C-alpha cells in the first residue's frame, strides 16, 4: 500500500477530500488554522496513488504527500 | 480401382467417413443421448 | 451492515463486469434507495435502470463503487445521498466501507482520529543520510 | 422475448453474455462434453484424449512444410519434431501444475488439484507420442493405406 | 467438357448450409 | 599458426559456425581464410595481439588457457 | 560452529548424519525434486517419468556391446534386449507392490500404497517401453539425426 | 557442415545442448523458484 | 602442429572445476 501522509500546512479548505475518488481521506477536527480542521487518511490500503488529491491543494508545494510505497490488488486497481 | 472423373481424391475419403466416422460417432452420440438421465 | 438487502436493477448484461477475481479474492456491492425509476451509467459499461426502492449492485473494485456514488451524488435533481458501500469477501462476511462513520468524509465531525498526520512541513524532512541503513523511510522517520 | 442474446447465468453483473455462441445449448452440450470438461473421467483418459488430437495433426506442418520435405526422409524429420515439439508440451504443462497446484488442495473439481494435474501431463504425454506416432506410421506406409482404401491387395 | 474439382468443391460448400439449416430444423423439431 | 606465416594477406579466424540452419550458400559462402569447415574471420585485435606478445604456436595460448581457467578458480 | 558434518535431523541417536553428500542443501533440493520423491505427483506421472530415464539408456549396453553388434540388425536386437529387460522389471515391481501393500492401507504419503504402487507401475512401464523406443528411433535413423544437426538437408 | 579441428565431434553435441538442454532446465528451475511460496 | 582431442578433454575438465566453484560462489552470495 502507498502511505499518504499530511503536513502540518493544511488549512482545512478540504478540497483533496473531495477530489479523491477512493475515500481515503476525511476531515478531522484541529486548531491550527482558520478553518479548524484538516484532512487526515486512515483507509491507507485503499488508495491507488493516483495523486488526483496533488492537483488540488492551495499550499505551496502541496500539504498532502503521496509516497508510492509496495503495491497490492486493490494499490494497483485490479478488477481480476 | 481409381476415377475418370473430376475429384478422384474425394470418395477415397468420403467412403471410409460414411461407412465408419459417421457411424460410430453417430451410434456413439445416441447411445449416449438414450441411455442418459 | 452484514446481509445486504436489495434487488438488482434492471440490465441487460456487459462484459466489464465481475470477473474470476469476485469469487476468488473480494467483490464489493453498493446500496442506494431511489426515488424513481430513472436512467444511470454504470462503470462497467453503458446504461442501467435504476429500479425504485432499494437496491443492490455488485461491482469488482472500489474506484467503479466510488464513481457511481459520484454519479449518485451529483447527476441527479433528487440528489442520492444515501447509498452504502460494502466489500464482500466470498467467505461471505460483508465489511462496511464507506460512508462508515455515517457522515461523509468532506464534512468534519467528532469521533474520527488524525491518522497519519505530521508536524512539520516537507522542507522540515530529515534526510537520507542519518537514516541510510535502518530500512525505514524518509518520510516515516 | 425473442432476443437471443442474455445475461450470462441470470446475473447480469458478471462480465460475460449469454450468446448463441458463448451460451447456447450446441455449445454447452460440445464444449461440456469435451474431454477437458465432460463429467466422469479420470485427468489421466482426458489428458490422453487431449493428447492424442494434438499428436495426430502436428507431424503436418512438418512434414509438409519442413525443411526435411526436399529428401526422401521426409516424415522421419516430421515425427522428430512432433516429438520435440510435445515433450517440450509436456514439459510445460507438468512444470504448471507442479507450481500452480501447491498449498490449500482444494478437494471438488479433481482437474484443479495436483494429482489431478500430474495425472493429466502423464496423458498428454502418452496420447501426444502416440499420436504423432500413429500419424508417422500411417503417413509413411501411405502406399499401404492407398492400397487398402482402393482396395487393389486382391 | 466434363466438371473441374472447384465445381465439386463449389457443391460441397453451397450444401453445408443446408446441413446447418437442417441441423436448426432438426433442433427446434426435437423441443 | 597460419596467420603468422603471411599476416598481410590472410584473414584470421575466430572460431566456426555449427549452427543446423546454415544451407549451402552459406557453408560455400562462409569458409573463408582457408579452412573446410565454415569459420568467423575475427574482427577484434586478439590475433596481433599474441603475435605482438611473442605466441607462435597454438600450444603455449592453449596452455594459457588452461592457466586463466585455474587464475578464475 | 565451523563443522559441516553433524547430527541428522537435530536428535543424534537416528543412525544417520547429516553430511554435505547426504543432509547438504544441494542434496535435499535435488534428490527433494526427483519425480519418485517430489510433492504434488500422481503416482503414474512419477513412475512415467523414471520410466523414460530407464528406458532410455538401457539400449545402450547392447547396441554397443550386445551380440548383434557384429551384423546389420543391431539396433533391433538392442531394442528387443531392452524390452525384455523392462518387462521383467515391470513384473517385478508390480508384484513387489502386489505382495507389500496388503492390509492396513495407509493413507498419506500415497505411493506406498498398493493403489499408489500399482500407478507407479504402470507408469514405469510406459515410460519404459516408449525410452526405449525412442533411444531405438534415434539410433537406428542417426544418419537422418546427423543430417539435421550438421544442417546437410539444406 | 564438418569440423576440421581437433574434436569435431563435440560442437554437435554441444550445440544443442547450450541452445535447448541449459536453457530448458534454466527457464524450468528459475520459474519452479521464482512462483514459489 | 594444431591440438588434439585429449587437449579439447582436459580443457574441459580442467574448466569443470570453475563451475563448482562458481556455483559455490553463487550459492553463498544468495544467502
Ligand atoms: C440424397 C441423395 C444422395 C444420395 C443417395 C447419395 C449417395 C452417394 N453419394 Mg452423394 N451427394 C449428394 C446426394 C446424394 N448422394 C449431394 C446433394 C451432393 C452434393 C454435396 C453429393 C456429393 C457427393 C460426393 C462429393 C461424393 C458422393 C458419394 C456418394 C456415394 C457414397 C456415399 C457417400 O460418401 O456420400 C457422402 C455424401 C456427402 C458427404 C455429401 C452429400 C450429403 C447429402 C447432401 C445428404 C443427403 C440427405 C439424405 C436424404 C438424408 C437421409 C435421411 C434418412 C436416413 C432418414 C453414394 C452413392 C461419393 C462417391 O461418389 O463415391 C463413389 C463422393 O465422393 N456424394
Ligand atoms: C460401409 C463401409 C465400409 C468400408 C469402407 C469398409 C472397408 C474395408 N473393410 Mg469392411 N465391412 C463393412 C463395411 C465397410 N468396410 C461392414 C458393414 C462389414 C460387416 C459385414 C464389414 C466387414 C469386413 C470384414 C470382415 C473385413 C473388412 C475389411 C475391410 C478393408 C479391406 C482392406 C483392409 O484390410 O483394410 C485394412 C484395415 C483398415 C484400413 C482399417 C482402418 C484403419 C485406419 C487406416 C486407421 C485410421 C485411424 C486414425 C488414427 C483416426 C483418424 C481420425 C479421423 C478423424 C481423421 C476395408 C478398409 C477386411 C479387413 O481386413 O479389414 C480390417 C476384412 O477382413 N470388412
Ligand atoms: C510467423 C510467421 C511465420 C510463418 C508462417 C513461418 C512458417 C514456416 N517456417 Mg518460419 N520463421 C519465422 C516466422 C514464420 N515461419 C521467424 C520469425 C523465424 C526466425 C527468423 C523463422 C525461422 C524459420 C526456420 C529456421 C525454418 C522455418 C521454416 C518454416 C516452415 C515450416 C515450419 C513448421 O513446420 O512450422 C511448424 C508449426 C507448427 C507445428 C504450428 C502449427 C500451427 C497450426 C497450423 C495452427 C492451426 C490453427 C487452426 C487452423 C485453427 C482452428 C483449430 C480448430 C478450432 C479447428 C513454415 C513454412 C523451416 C523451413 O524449412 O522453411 C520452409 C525452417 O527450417 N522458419
Ligand atoms: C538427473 C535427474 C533427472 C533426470 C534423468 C530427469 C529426466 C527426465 N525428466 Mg526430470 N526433473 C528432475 C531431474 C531429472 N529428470 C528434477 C530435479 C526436477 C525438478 C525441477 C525435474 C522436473 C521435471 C519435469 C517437470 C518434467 C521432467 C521430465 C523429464 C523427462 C523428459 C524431459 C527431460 O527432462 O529431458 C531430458 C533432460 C535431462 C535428463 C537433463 C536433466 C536436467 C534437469 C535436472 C531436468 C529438469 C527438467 C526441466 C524442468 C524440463 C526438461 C525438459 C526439456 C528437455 C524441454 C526425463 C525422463 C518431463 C517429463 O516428460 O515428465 C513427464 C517433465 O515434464 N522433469
Ligand atoms: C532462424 C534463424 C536463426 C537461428 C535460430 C540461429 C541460431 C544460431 N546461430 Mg545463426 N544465423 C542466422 C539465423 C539463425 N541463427 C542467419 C540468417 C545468419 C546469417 C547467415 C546466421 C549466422 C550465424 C553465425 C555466423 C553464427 C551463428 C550461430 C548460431 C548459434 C548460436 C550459438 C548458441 O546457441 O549460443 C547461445 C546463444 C546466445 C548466447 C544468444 C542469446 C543471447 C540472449 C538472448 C541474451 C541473454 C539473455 C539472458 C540475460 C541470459 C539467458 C537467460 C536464460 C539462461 C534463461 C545458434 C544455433 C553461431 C554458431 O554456430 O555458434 C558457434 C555462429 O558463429 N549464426
Ligand atoms: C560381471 C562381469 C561381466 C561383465 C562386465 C560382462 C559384460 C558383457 N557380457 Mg557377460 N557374462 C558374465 C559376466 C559379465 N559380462 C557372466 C558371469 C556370464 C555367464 C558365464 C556372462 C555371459 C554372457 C553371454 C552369454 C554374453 C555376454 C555378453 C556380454 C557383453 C554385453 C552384455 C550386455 O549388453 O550387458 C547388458 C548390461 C546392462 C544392461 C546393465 C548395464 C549396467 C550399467 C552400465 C550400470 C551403470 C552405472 C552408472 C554408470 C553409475 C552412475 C549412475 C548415475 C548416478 C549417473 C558385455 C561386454 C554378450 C556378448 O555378446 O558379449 C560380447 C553375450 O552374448 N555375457
Ligand atoms: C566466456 C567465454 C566463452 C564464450 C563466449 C564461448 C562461446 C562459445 N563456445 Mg566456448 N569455451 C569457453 C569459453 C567461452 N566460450 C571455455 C573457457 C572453454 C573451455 C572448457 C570452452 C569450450 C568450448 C567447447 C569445447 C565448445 C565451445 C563452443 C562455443 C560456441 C557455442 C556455445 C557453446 O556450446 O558453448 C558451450 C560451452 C561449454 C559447455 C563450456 C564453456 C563454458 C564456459 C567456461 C562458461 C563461460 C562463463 C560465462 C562468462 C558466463 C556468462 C554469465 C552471464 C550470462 C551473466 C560459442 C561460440 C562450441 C563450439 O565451438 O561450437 C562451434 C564447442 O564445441 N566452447
Ligand atoms: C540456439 C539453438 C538452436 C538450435 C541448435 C536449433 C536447431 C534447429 N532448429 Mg531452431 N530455433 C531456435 C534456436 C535453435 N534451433 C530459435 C531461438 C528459434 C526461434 C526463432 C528457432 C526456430 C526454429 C524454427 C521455426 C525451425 C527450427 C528448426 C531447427 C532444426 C533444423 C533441422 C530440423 O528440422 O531438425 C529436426 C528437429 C529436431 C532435431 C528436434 C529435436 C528432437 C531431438 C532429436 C529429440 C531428442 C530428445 C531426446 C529423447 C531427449 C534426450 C535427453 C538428453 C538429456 C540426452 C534444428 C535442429 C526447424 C525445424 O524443423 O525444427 C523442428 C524449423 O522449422 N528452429
Ligand atoms: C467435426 C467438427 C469439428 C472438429 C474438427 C477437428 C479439428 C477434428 C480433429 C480431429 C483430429 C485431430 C483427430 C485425431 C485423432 C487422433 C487419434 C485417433 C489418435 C490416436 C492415437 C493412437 C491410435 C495412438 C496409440 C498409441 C500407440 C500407437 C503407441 C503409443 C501409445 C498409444 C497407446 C497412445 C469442429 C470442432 C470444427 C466443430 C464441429 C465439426
Ligand atoms: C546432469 C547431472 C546429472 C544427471 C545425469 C544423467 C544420468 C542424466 C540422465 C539422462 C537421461 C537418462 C535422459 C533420458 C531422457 C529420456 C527421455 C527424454 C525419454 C523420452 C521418451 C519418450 C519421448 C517416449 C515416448 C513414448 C512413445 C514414443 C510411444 C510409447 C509411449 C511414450 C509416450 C512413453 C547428475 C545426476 C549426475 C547430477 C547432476 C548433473
Ligand atoms: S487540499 Fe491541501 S490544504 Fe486543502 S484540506 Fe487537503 S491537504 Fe489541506
Ligand atoms: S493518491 Fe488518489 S486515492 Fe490516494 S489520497 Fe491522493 S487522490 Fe486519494
Ligand atoms: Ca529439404
Ligand atoms: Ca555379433
Amino acid at each position: 500500500s502507498h502511505s499518504v501522509k499530511i503536513y502540518d500546512t493544511c488549512i482545512g479548505c478540504t478540497q483533496c477530500v473531495r477530489a479523491c475518488p477512493l475515500d481515503v481521506l476525511e476531515m478531522v477536527p484541529w486548531d491550527g488554522c482558520k478553518a479548524a480542521q484538516i484532512a487526515s487518511s486512515p483507509r491507507t490500503e485503499d488508495c491507488v496513488g493516483c495523486k488526483r488529491c496533488e492537483t488540488a491543494c492551495p499550499t505551496d508545494f502541496l500539504s498532502i504527500r503521496v509516497y508510492l510505497g509496495a503495491e497490492t490488488t486493490r494499490s494497483m486497481g485490479l478488477a481480476y | 480401382m481409381d476415377g475418370s472423373y473430376a475429384a478422384s481424391y474425394l470418395p477415397w475419403i468420403l467412403i471410409p467417413m460414411v461407412g465408419w466416422l459417421f457411424p460410430a460417432v453417430t451410434m456413439g452420440l445416441l447411445f449416449i443421448h438414450i441411455e442418459s438421465e | 451492515m452484514t446481509e445486504l438487502s436489495g434487488q438488482p436493477p434492471k440490465f441487460g448484461g456487459s462484459t466489464g463486469g465481475l470477473l474470476s477475481k469476485a469469487n476468488r479474492e473480494e467483490k464489493y456491492a453498493i446500496t442506494w434507495t431511489s426515488a424513481s425509476e430513472q436512467v444511470f451509467e454504470m462503470p462497467t459499461g453503458g446504461a442501467a435502470i435504476m429500479n425504485e426502492g432499494e437496491n443492490l449492485l455488485y461491482l469488482a473494485r472500489k474506484e467503479q463503487c466510488l464513481a457511481l456514488g459520484t454519479q449518485l451524488r451529483t447527476k441527479f435533481k433528487p440528489k442520492i445521498q444515501d447509498y452504502k458501500i460494502y466489500r464482500v469477501y466470498p467467505s461471505g462476511e460483508v465489511q462496511y466501507l464507506h460512508p462508515a462513520d455515517g457522515v461523509f468524509p468532506e464534512k468534519v465531525n467528532e469521533g474520527r482520529e488524525a491518522q497519519g498526520t505530521k508536524t512539520r512541513r516537507i522542507g522540515q524532512n530529515p534526510e537520507p543520510v542519518t537514516i541510510k541503513f535502518s530500512g525505514k523511510a524518509p518520510y516515516e522517520v | 422475448s425473442n432476443q437471443v442474446v442474455q445475461a450470462y447465468n441470470g446475473d447480469p453483473f458478471v462480465g460475460h453474455l449469454s450468446t448463441p455462441i458463448s451460451d447456447s445449448a450446441f455449445t454447452r452440450t460440445f464444449i461440456g462434453n469435451l474431454p477437458a470438461y465432460r463429467k466422469g473421467l479420470s485427468p489421466i483418459l482426458r489428458g490422453l484424449e487431449v493428447g492424442m488430437a494434438h499428436g495426430y495433426f502436428l507431424i503436418g506442418p512438418w512434414t509438409l512444410l519442413g525443411p526435411l520435405r526436399d529428401s526422401e526422409y521426409q516424415y522421419i524429420g516430421g515425427l522428430i519434431g512432433a516429438l520435440a515439439l510435445i515433450l517440450v508440451a509436456t514439459a510445460a504443462l507438468s512444470s504448471y501444475g507442479l507450481v500452480t497446484f501447491q498449498g490449500e488442495q482444494g478437494s471438488g473439481d479433481t482437474l484443479q488439484t495436483a494429482d489431478g494435474w500430474s495425472q493429466f501431463a502423464a496423458g498428454f504425454f502418452v496420447g501426444g507420442m502416440g499420436g504423432a506416432f500413429v500419424a508417422y506410421f500411417l503417413l509413411e506406409n501411405l502406399s499401404v493405406v492407398d492400397g487398402i482404401f482402393r482396395g487393389l491387395f486382391n | 467438357m466434363a466438371l473441374s474439382d472447384t465445381q465439386i468443391l463449389a457443391a460441397l460448400v453451397v450444401a453445408l448450409l443446408p446441413a446447418f439449416l437442417a441441423f436448426r430444423l432438426s433442433t427446434e423439431l426435437y423441443k | 599458426e597460419q596467420w603468422i606465416k603471411d599476416p598481410l594477406n590472410i584473414r584470421p579466424i575466430a572460431h566456426a559456425i555449427w549452427d543446423p540452419h546454415f544451407g549451402e550458400g552459406a557453408v560455400n559462402a562462409f569458409t573463408q581464410a582457408g579452412a573446410s569447415n565454415p569459420v568467423n574471420i575475427a574482427y577484434s585485435g586478439v590475433y596481433h595481439w599474441f603475435y605482438t606478445i611473442g605466441m607462435t604456436t597454438n600450444q603455449e595460448l592453449y596452455s594459457g588457457a588452461v592457466f586463466l581457467l585455474v587464475l578464475a578458480s
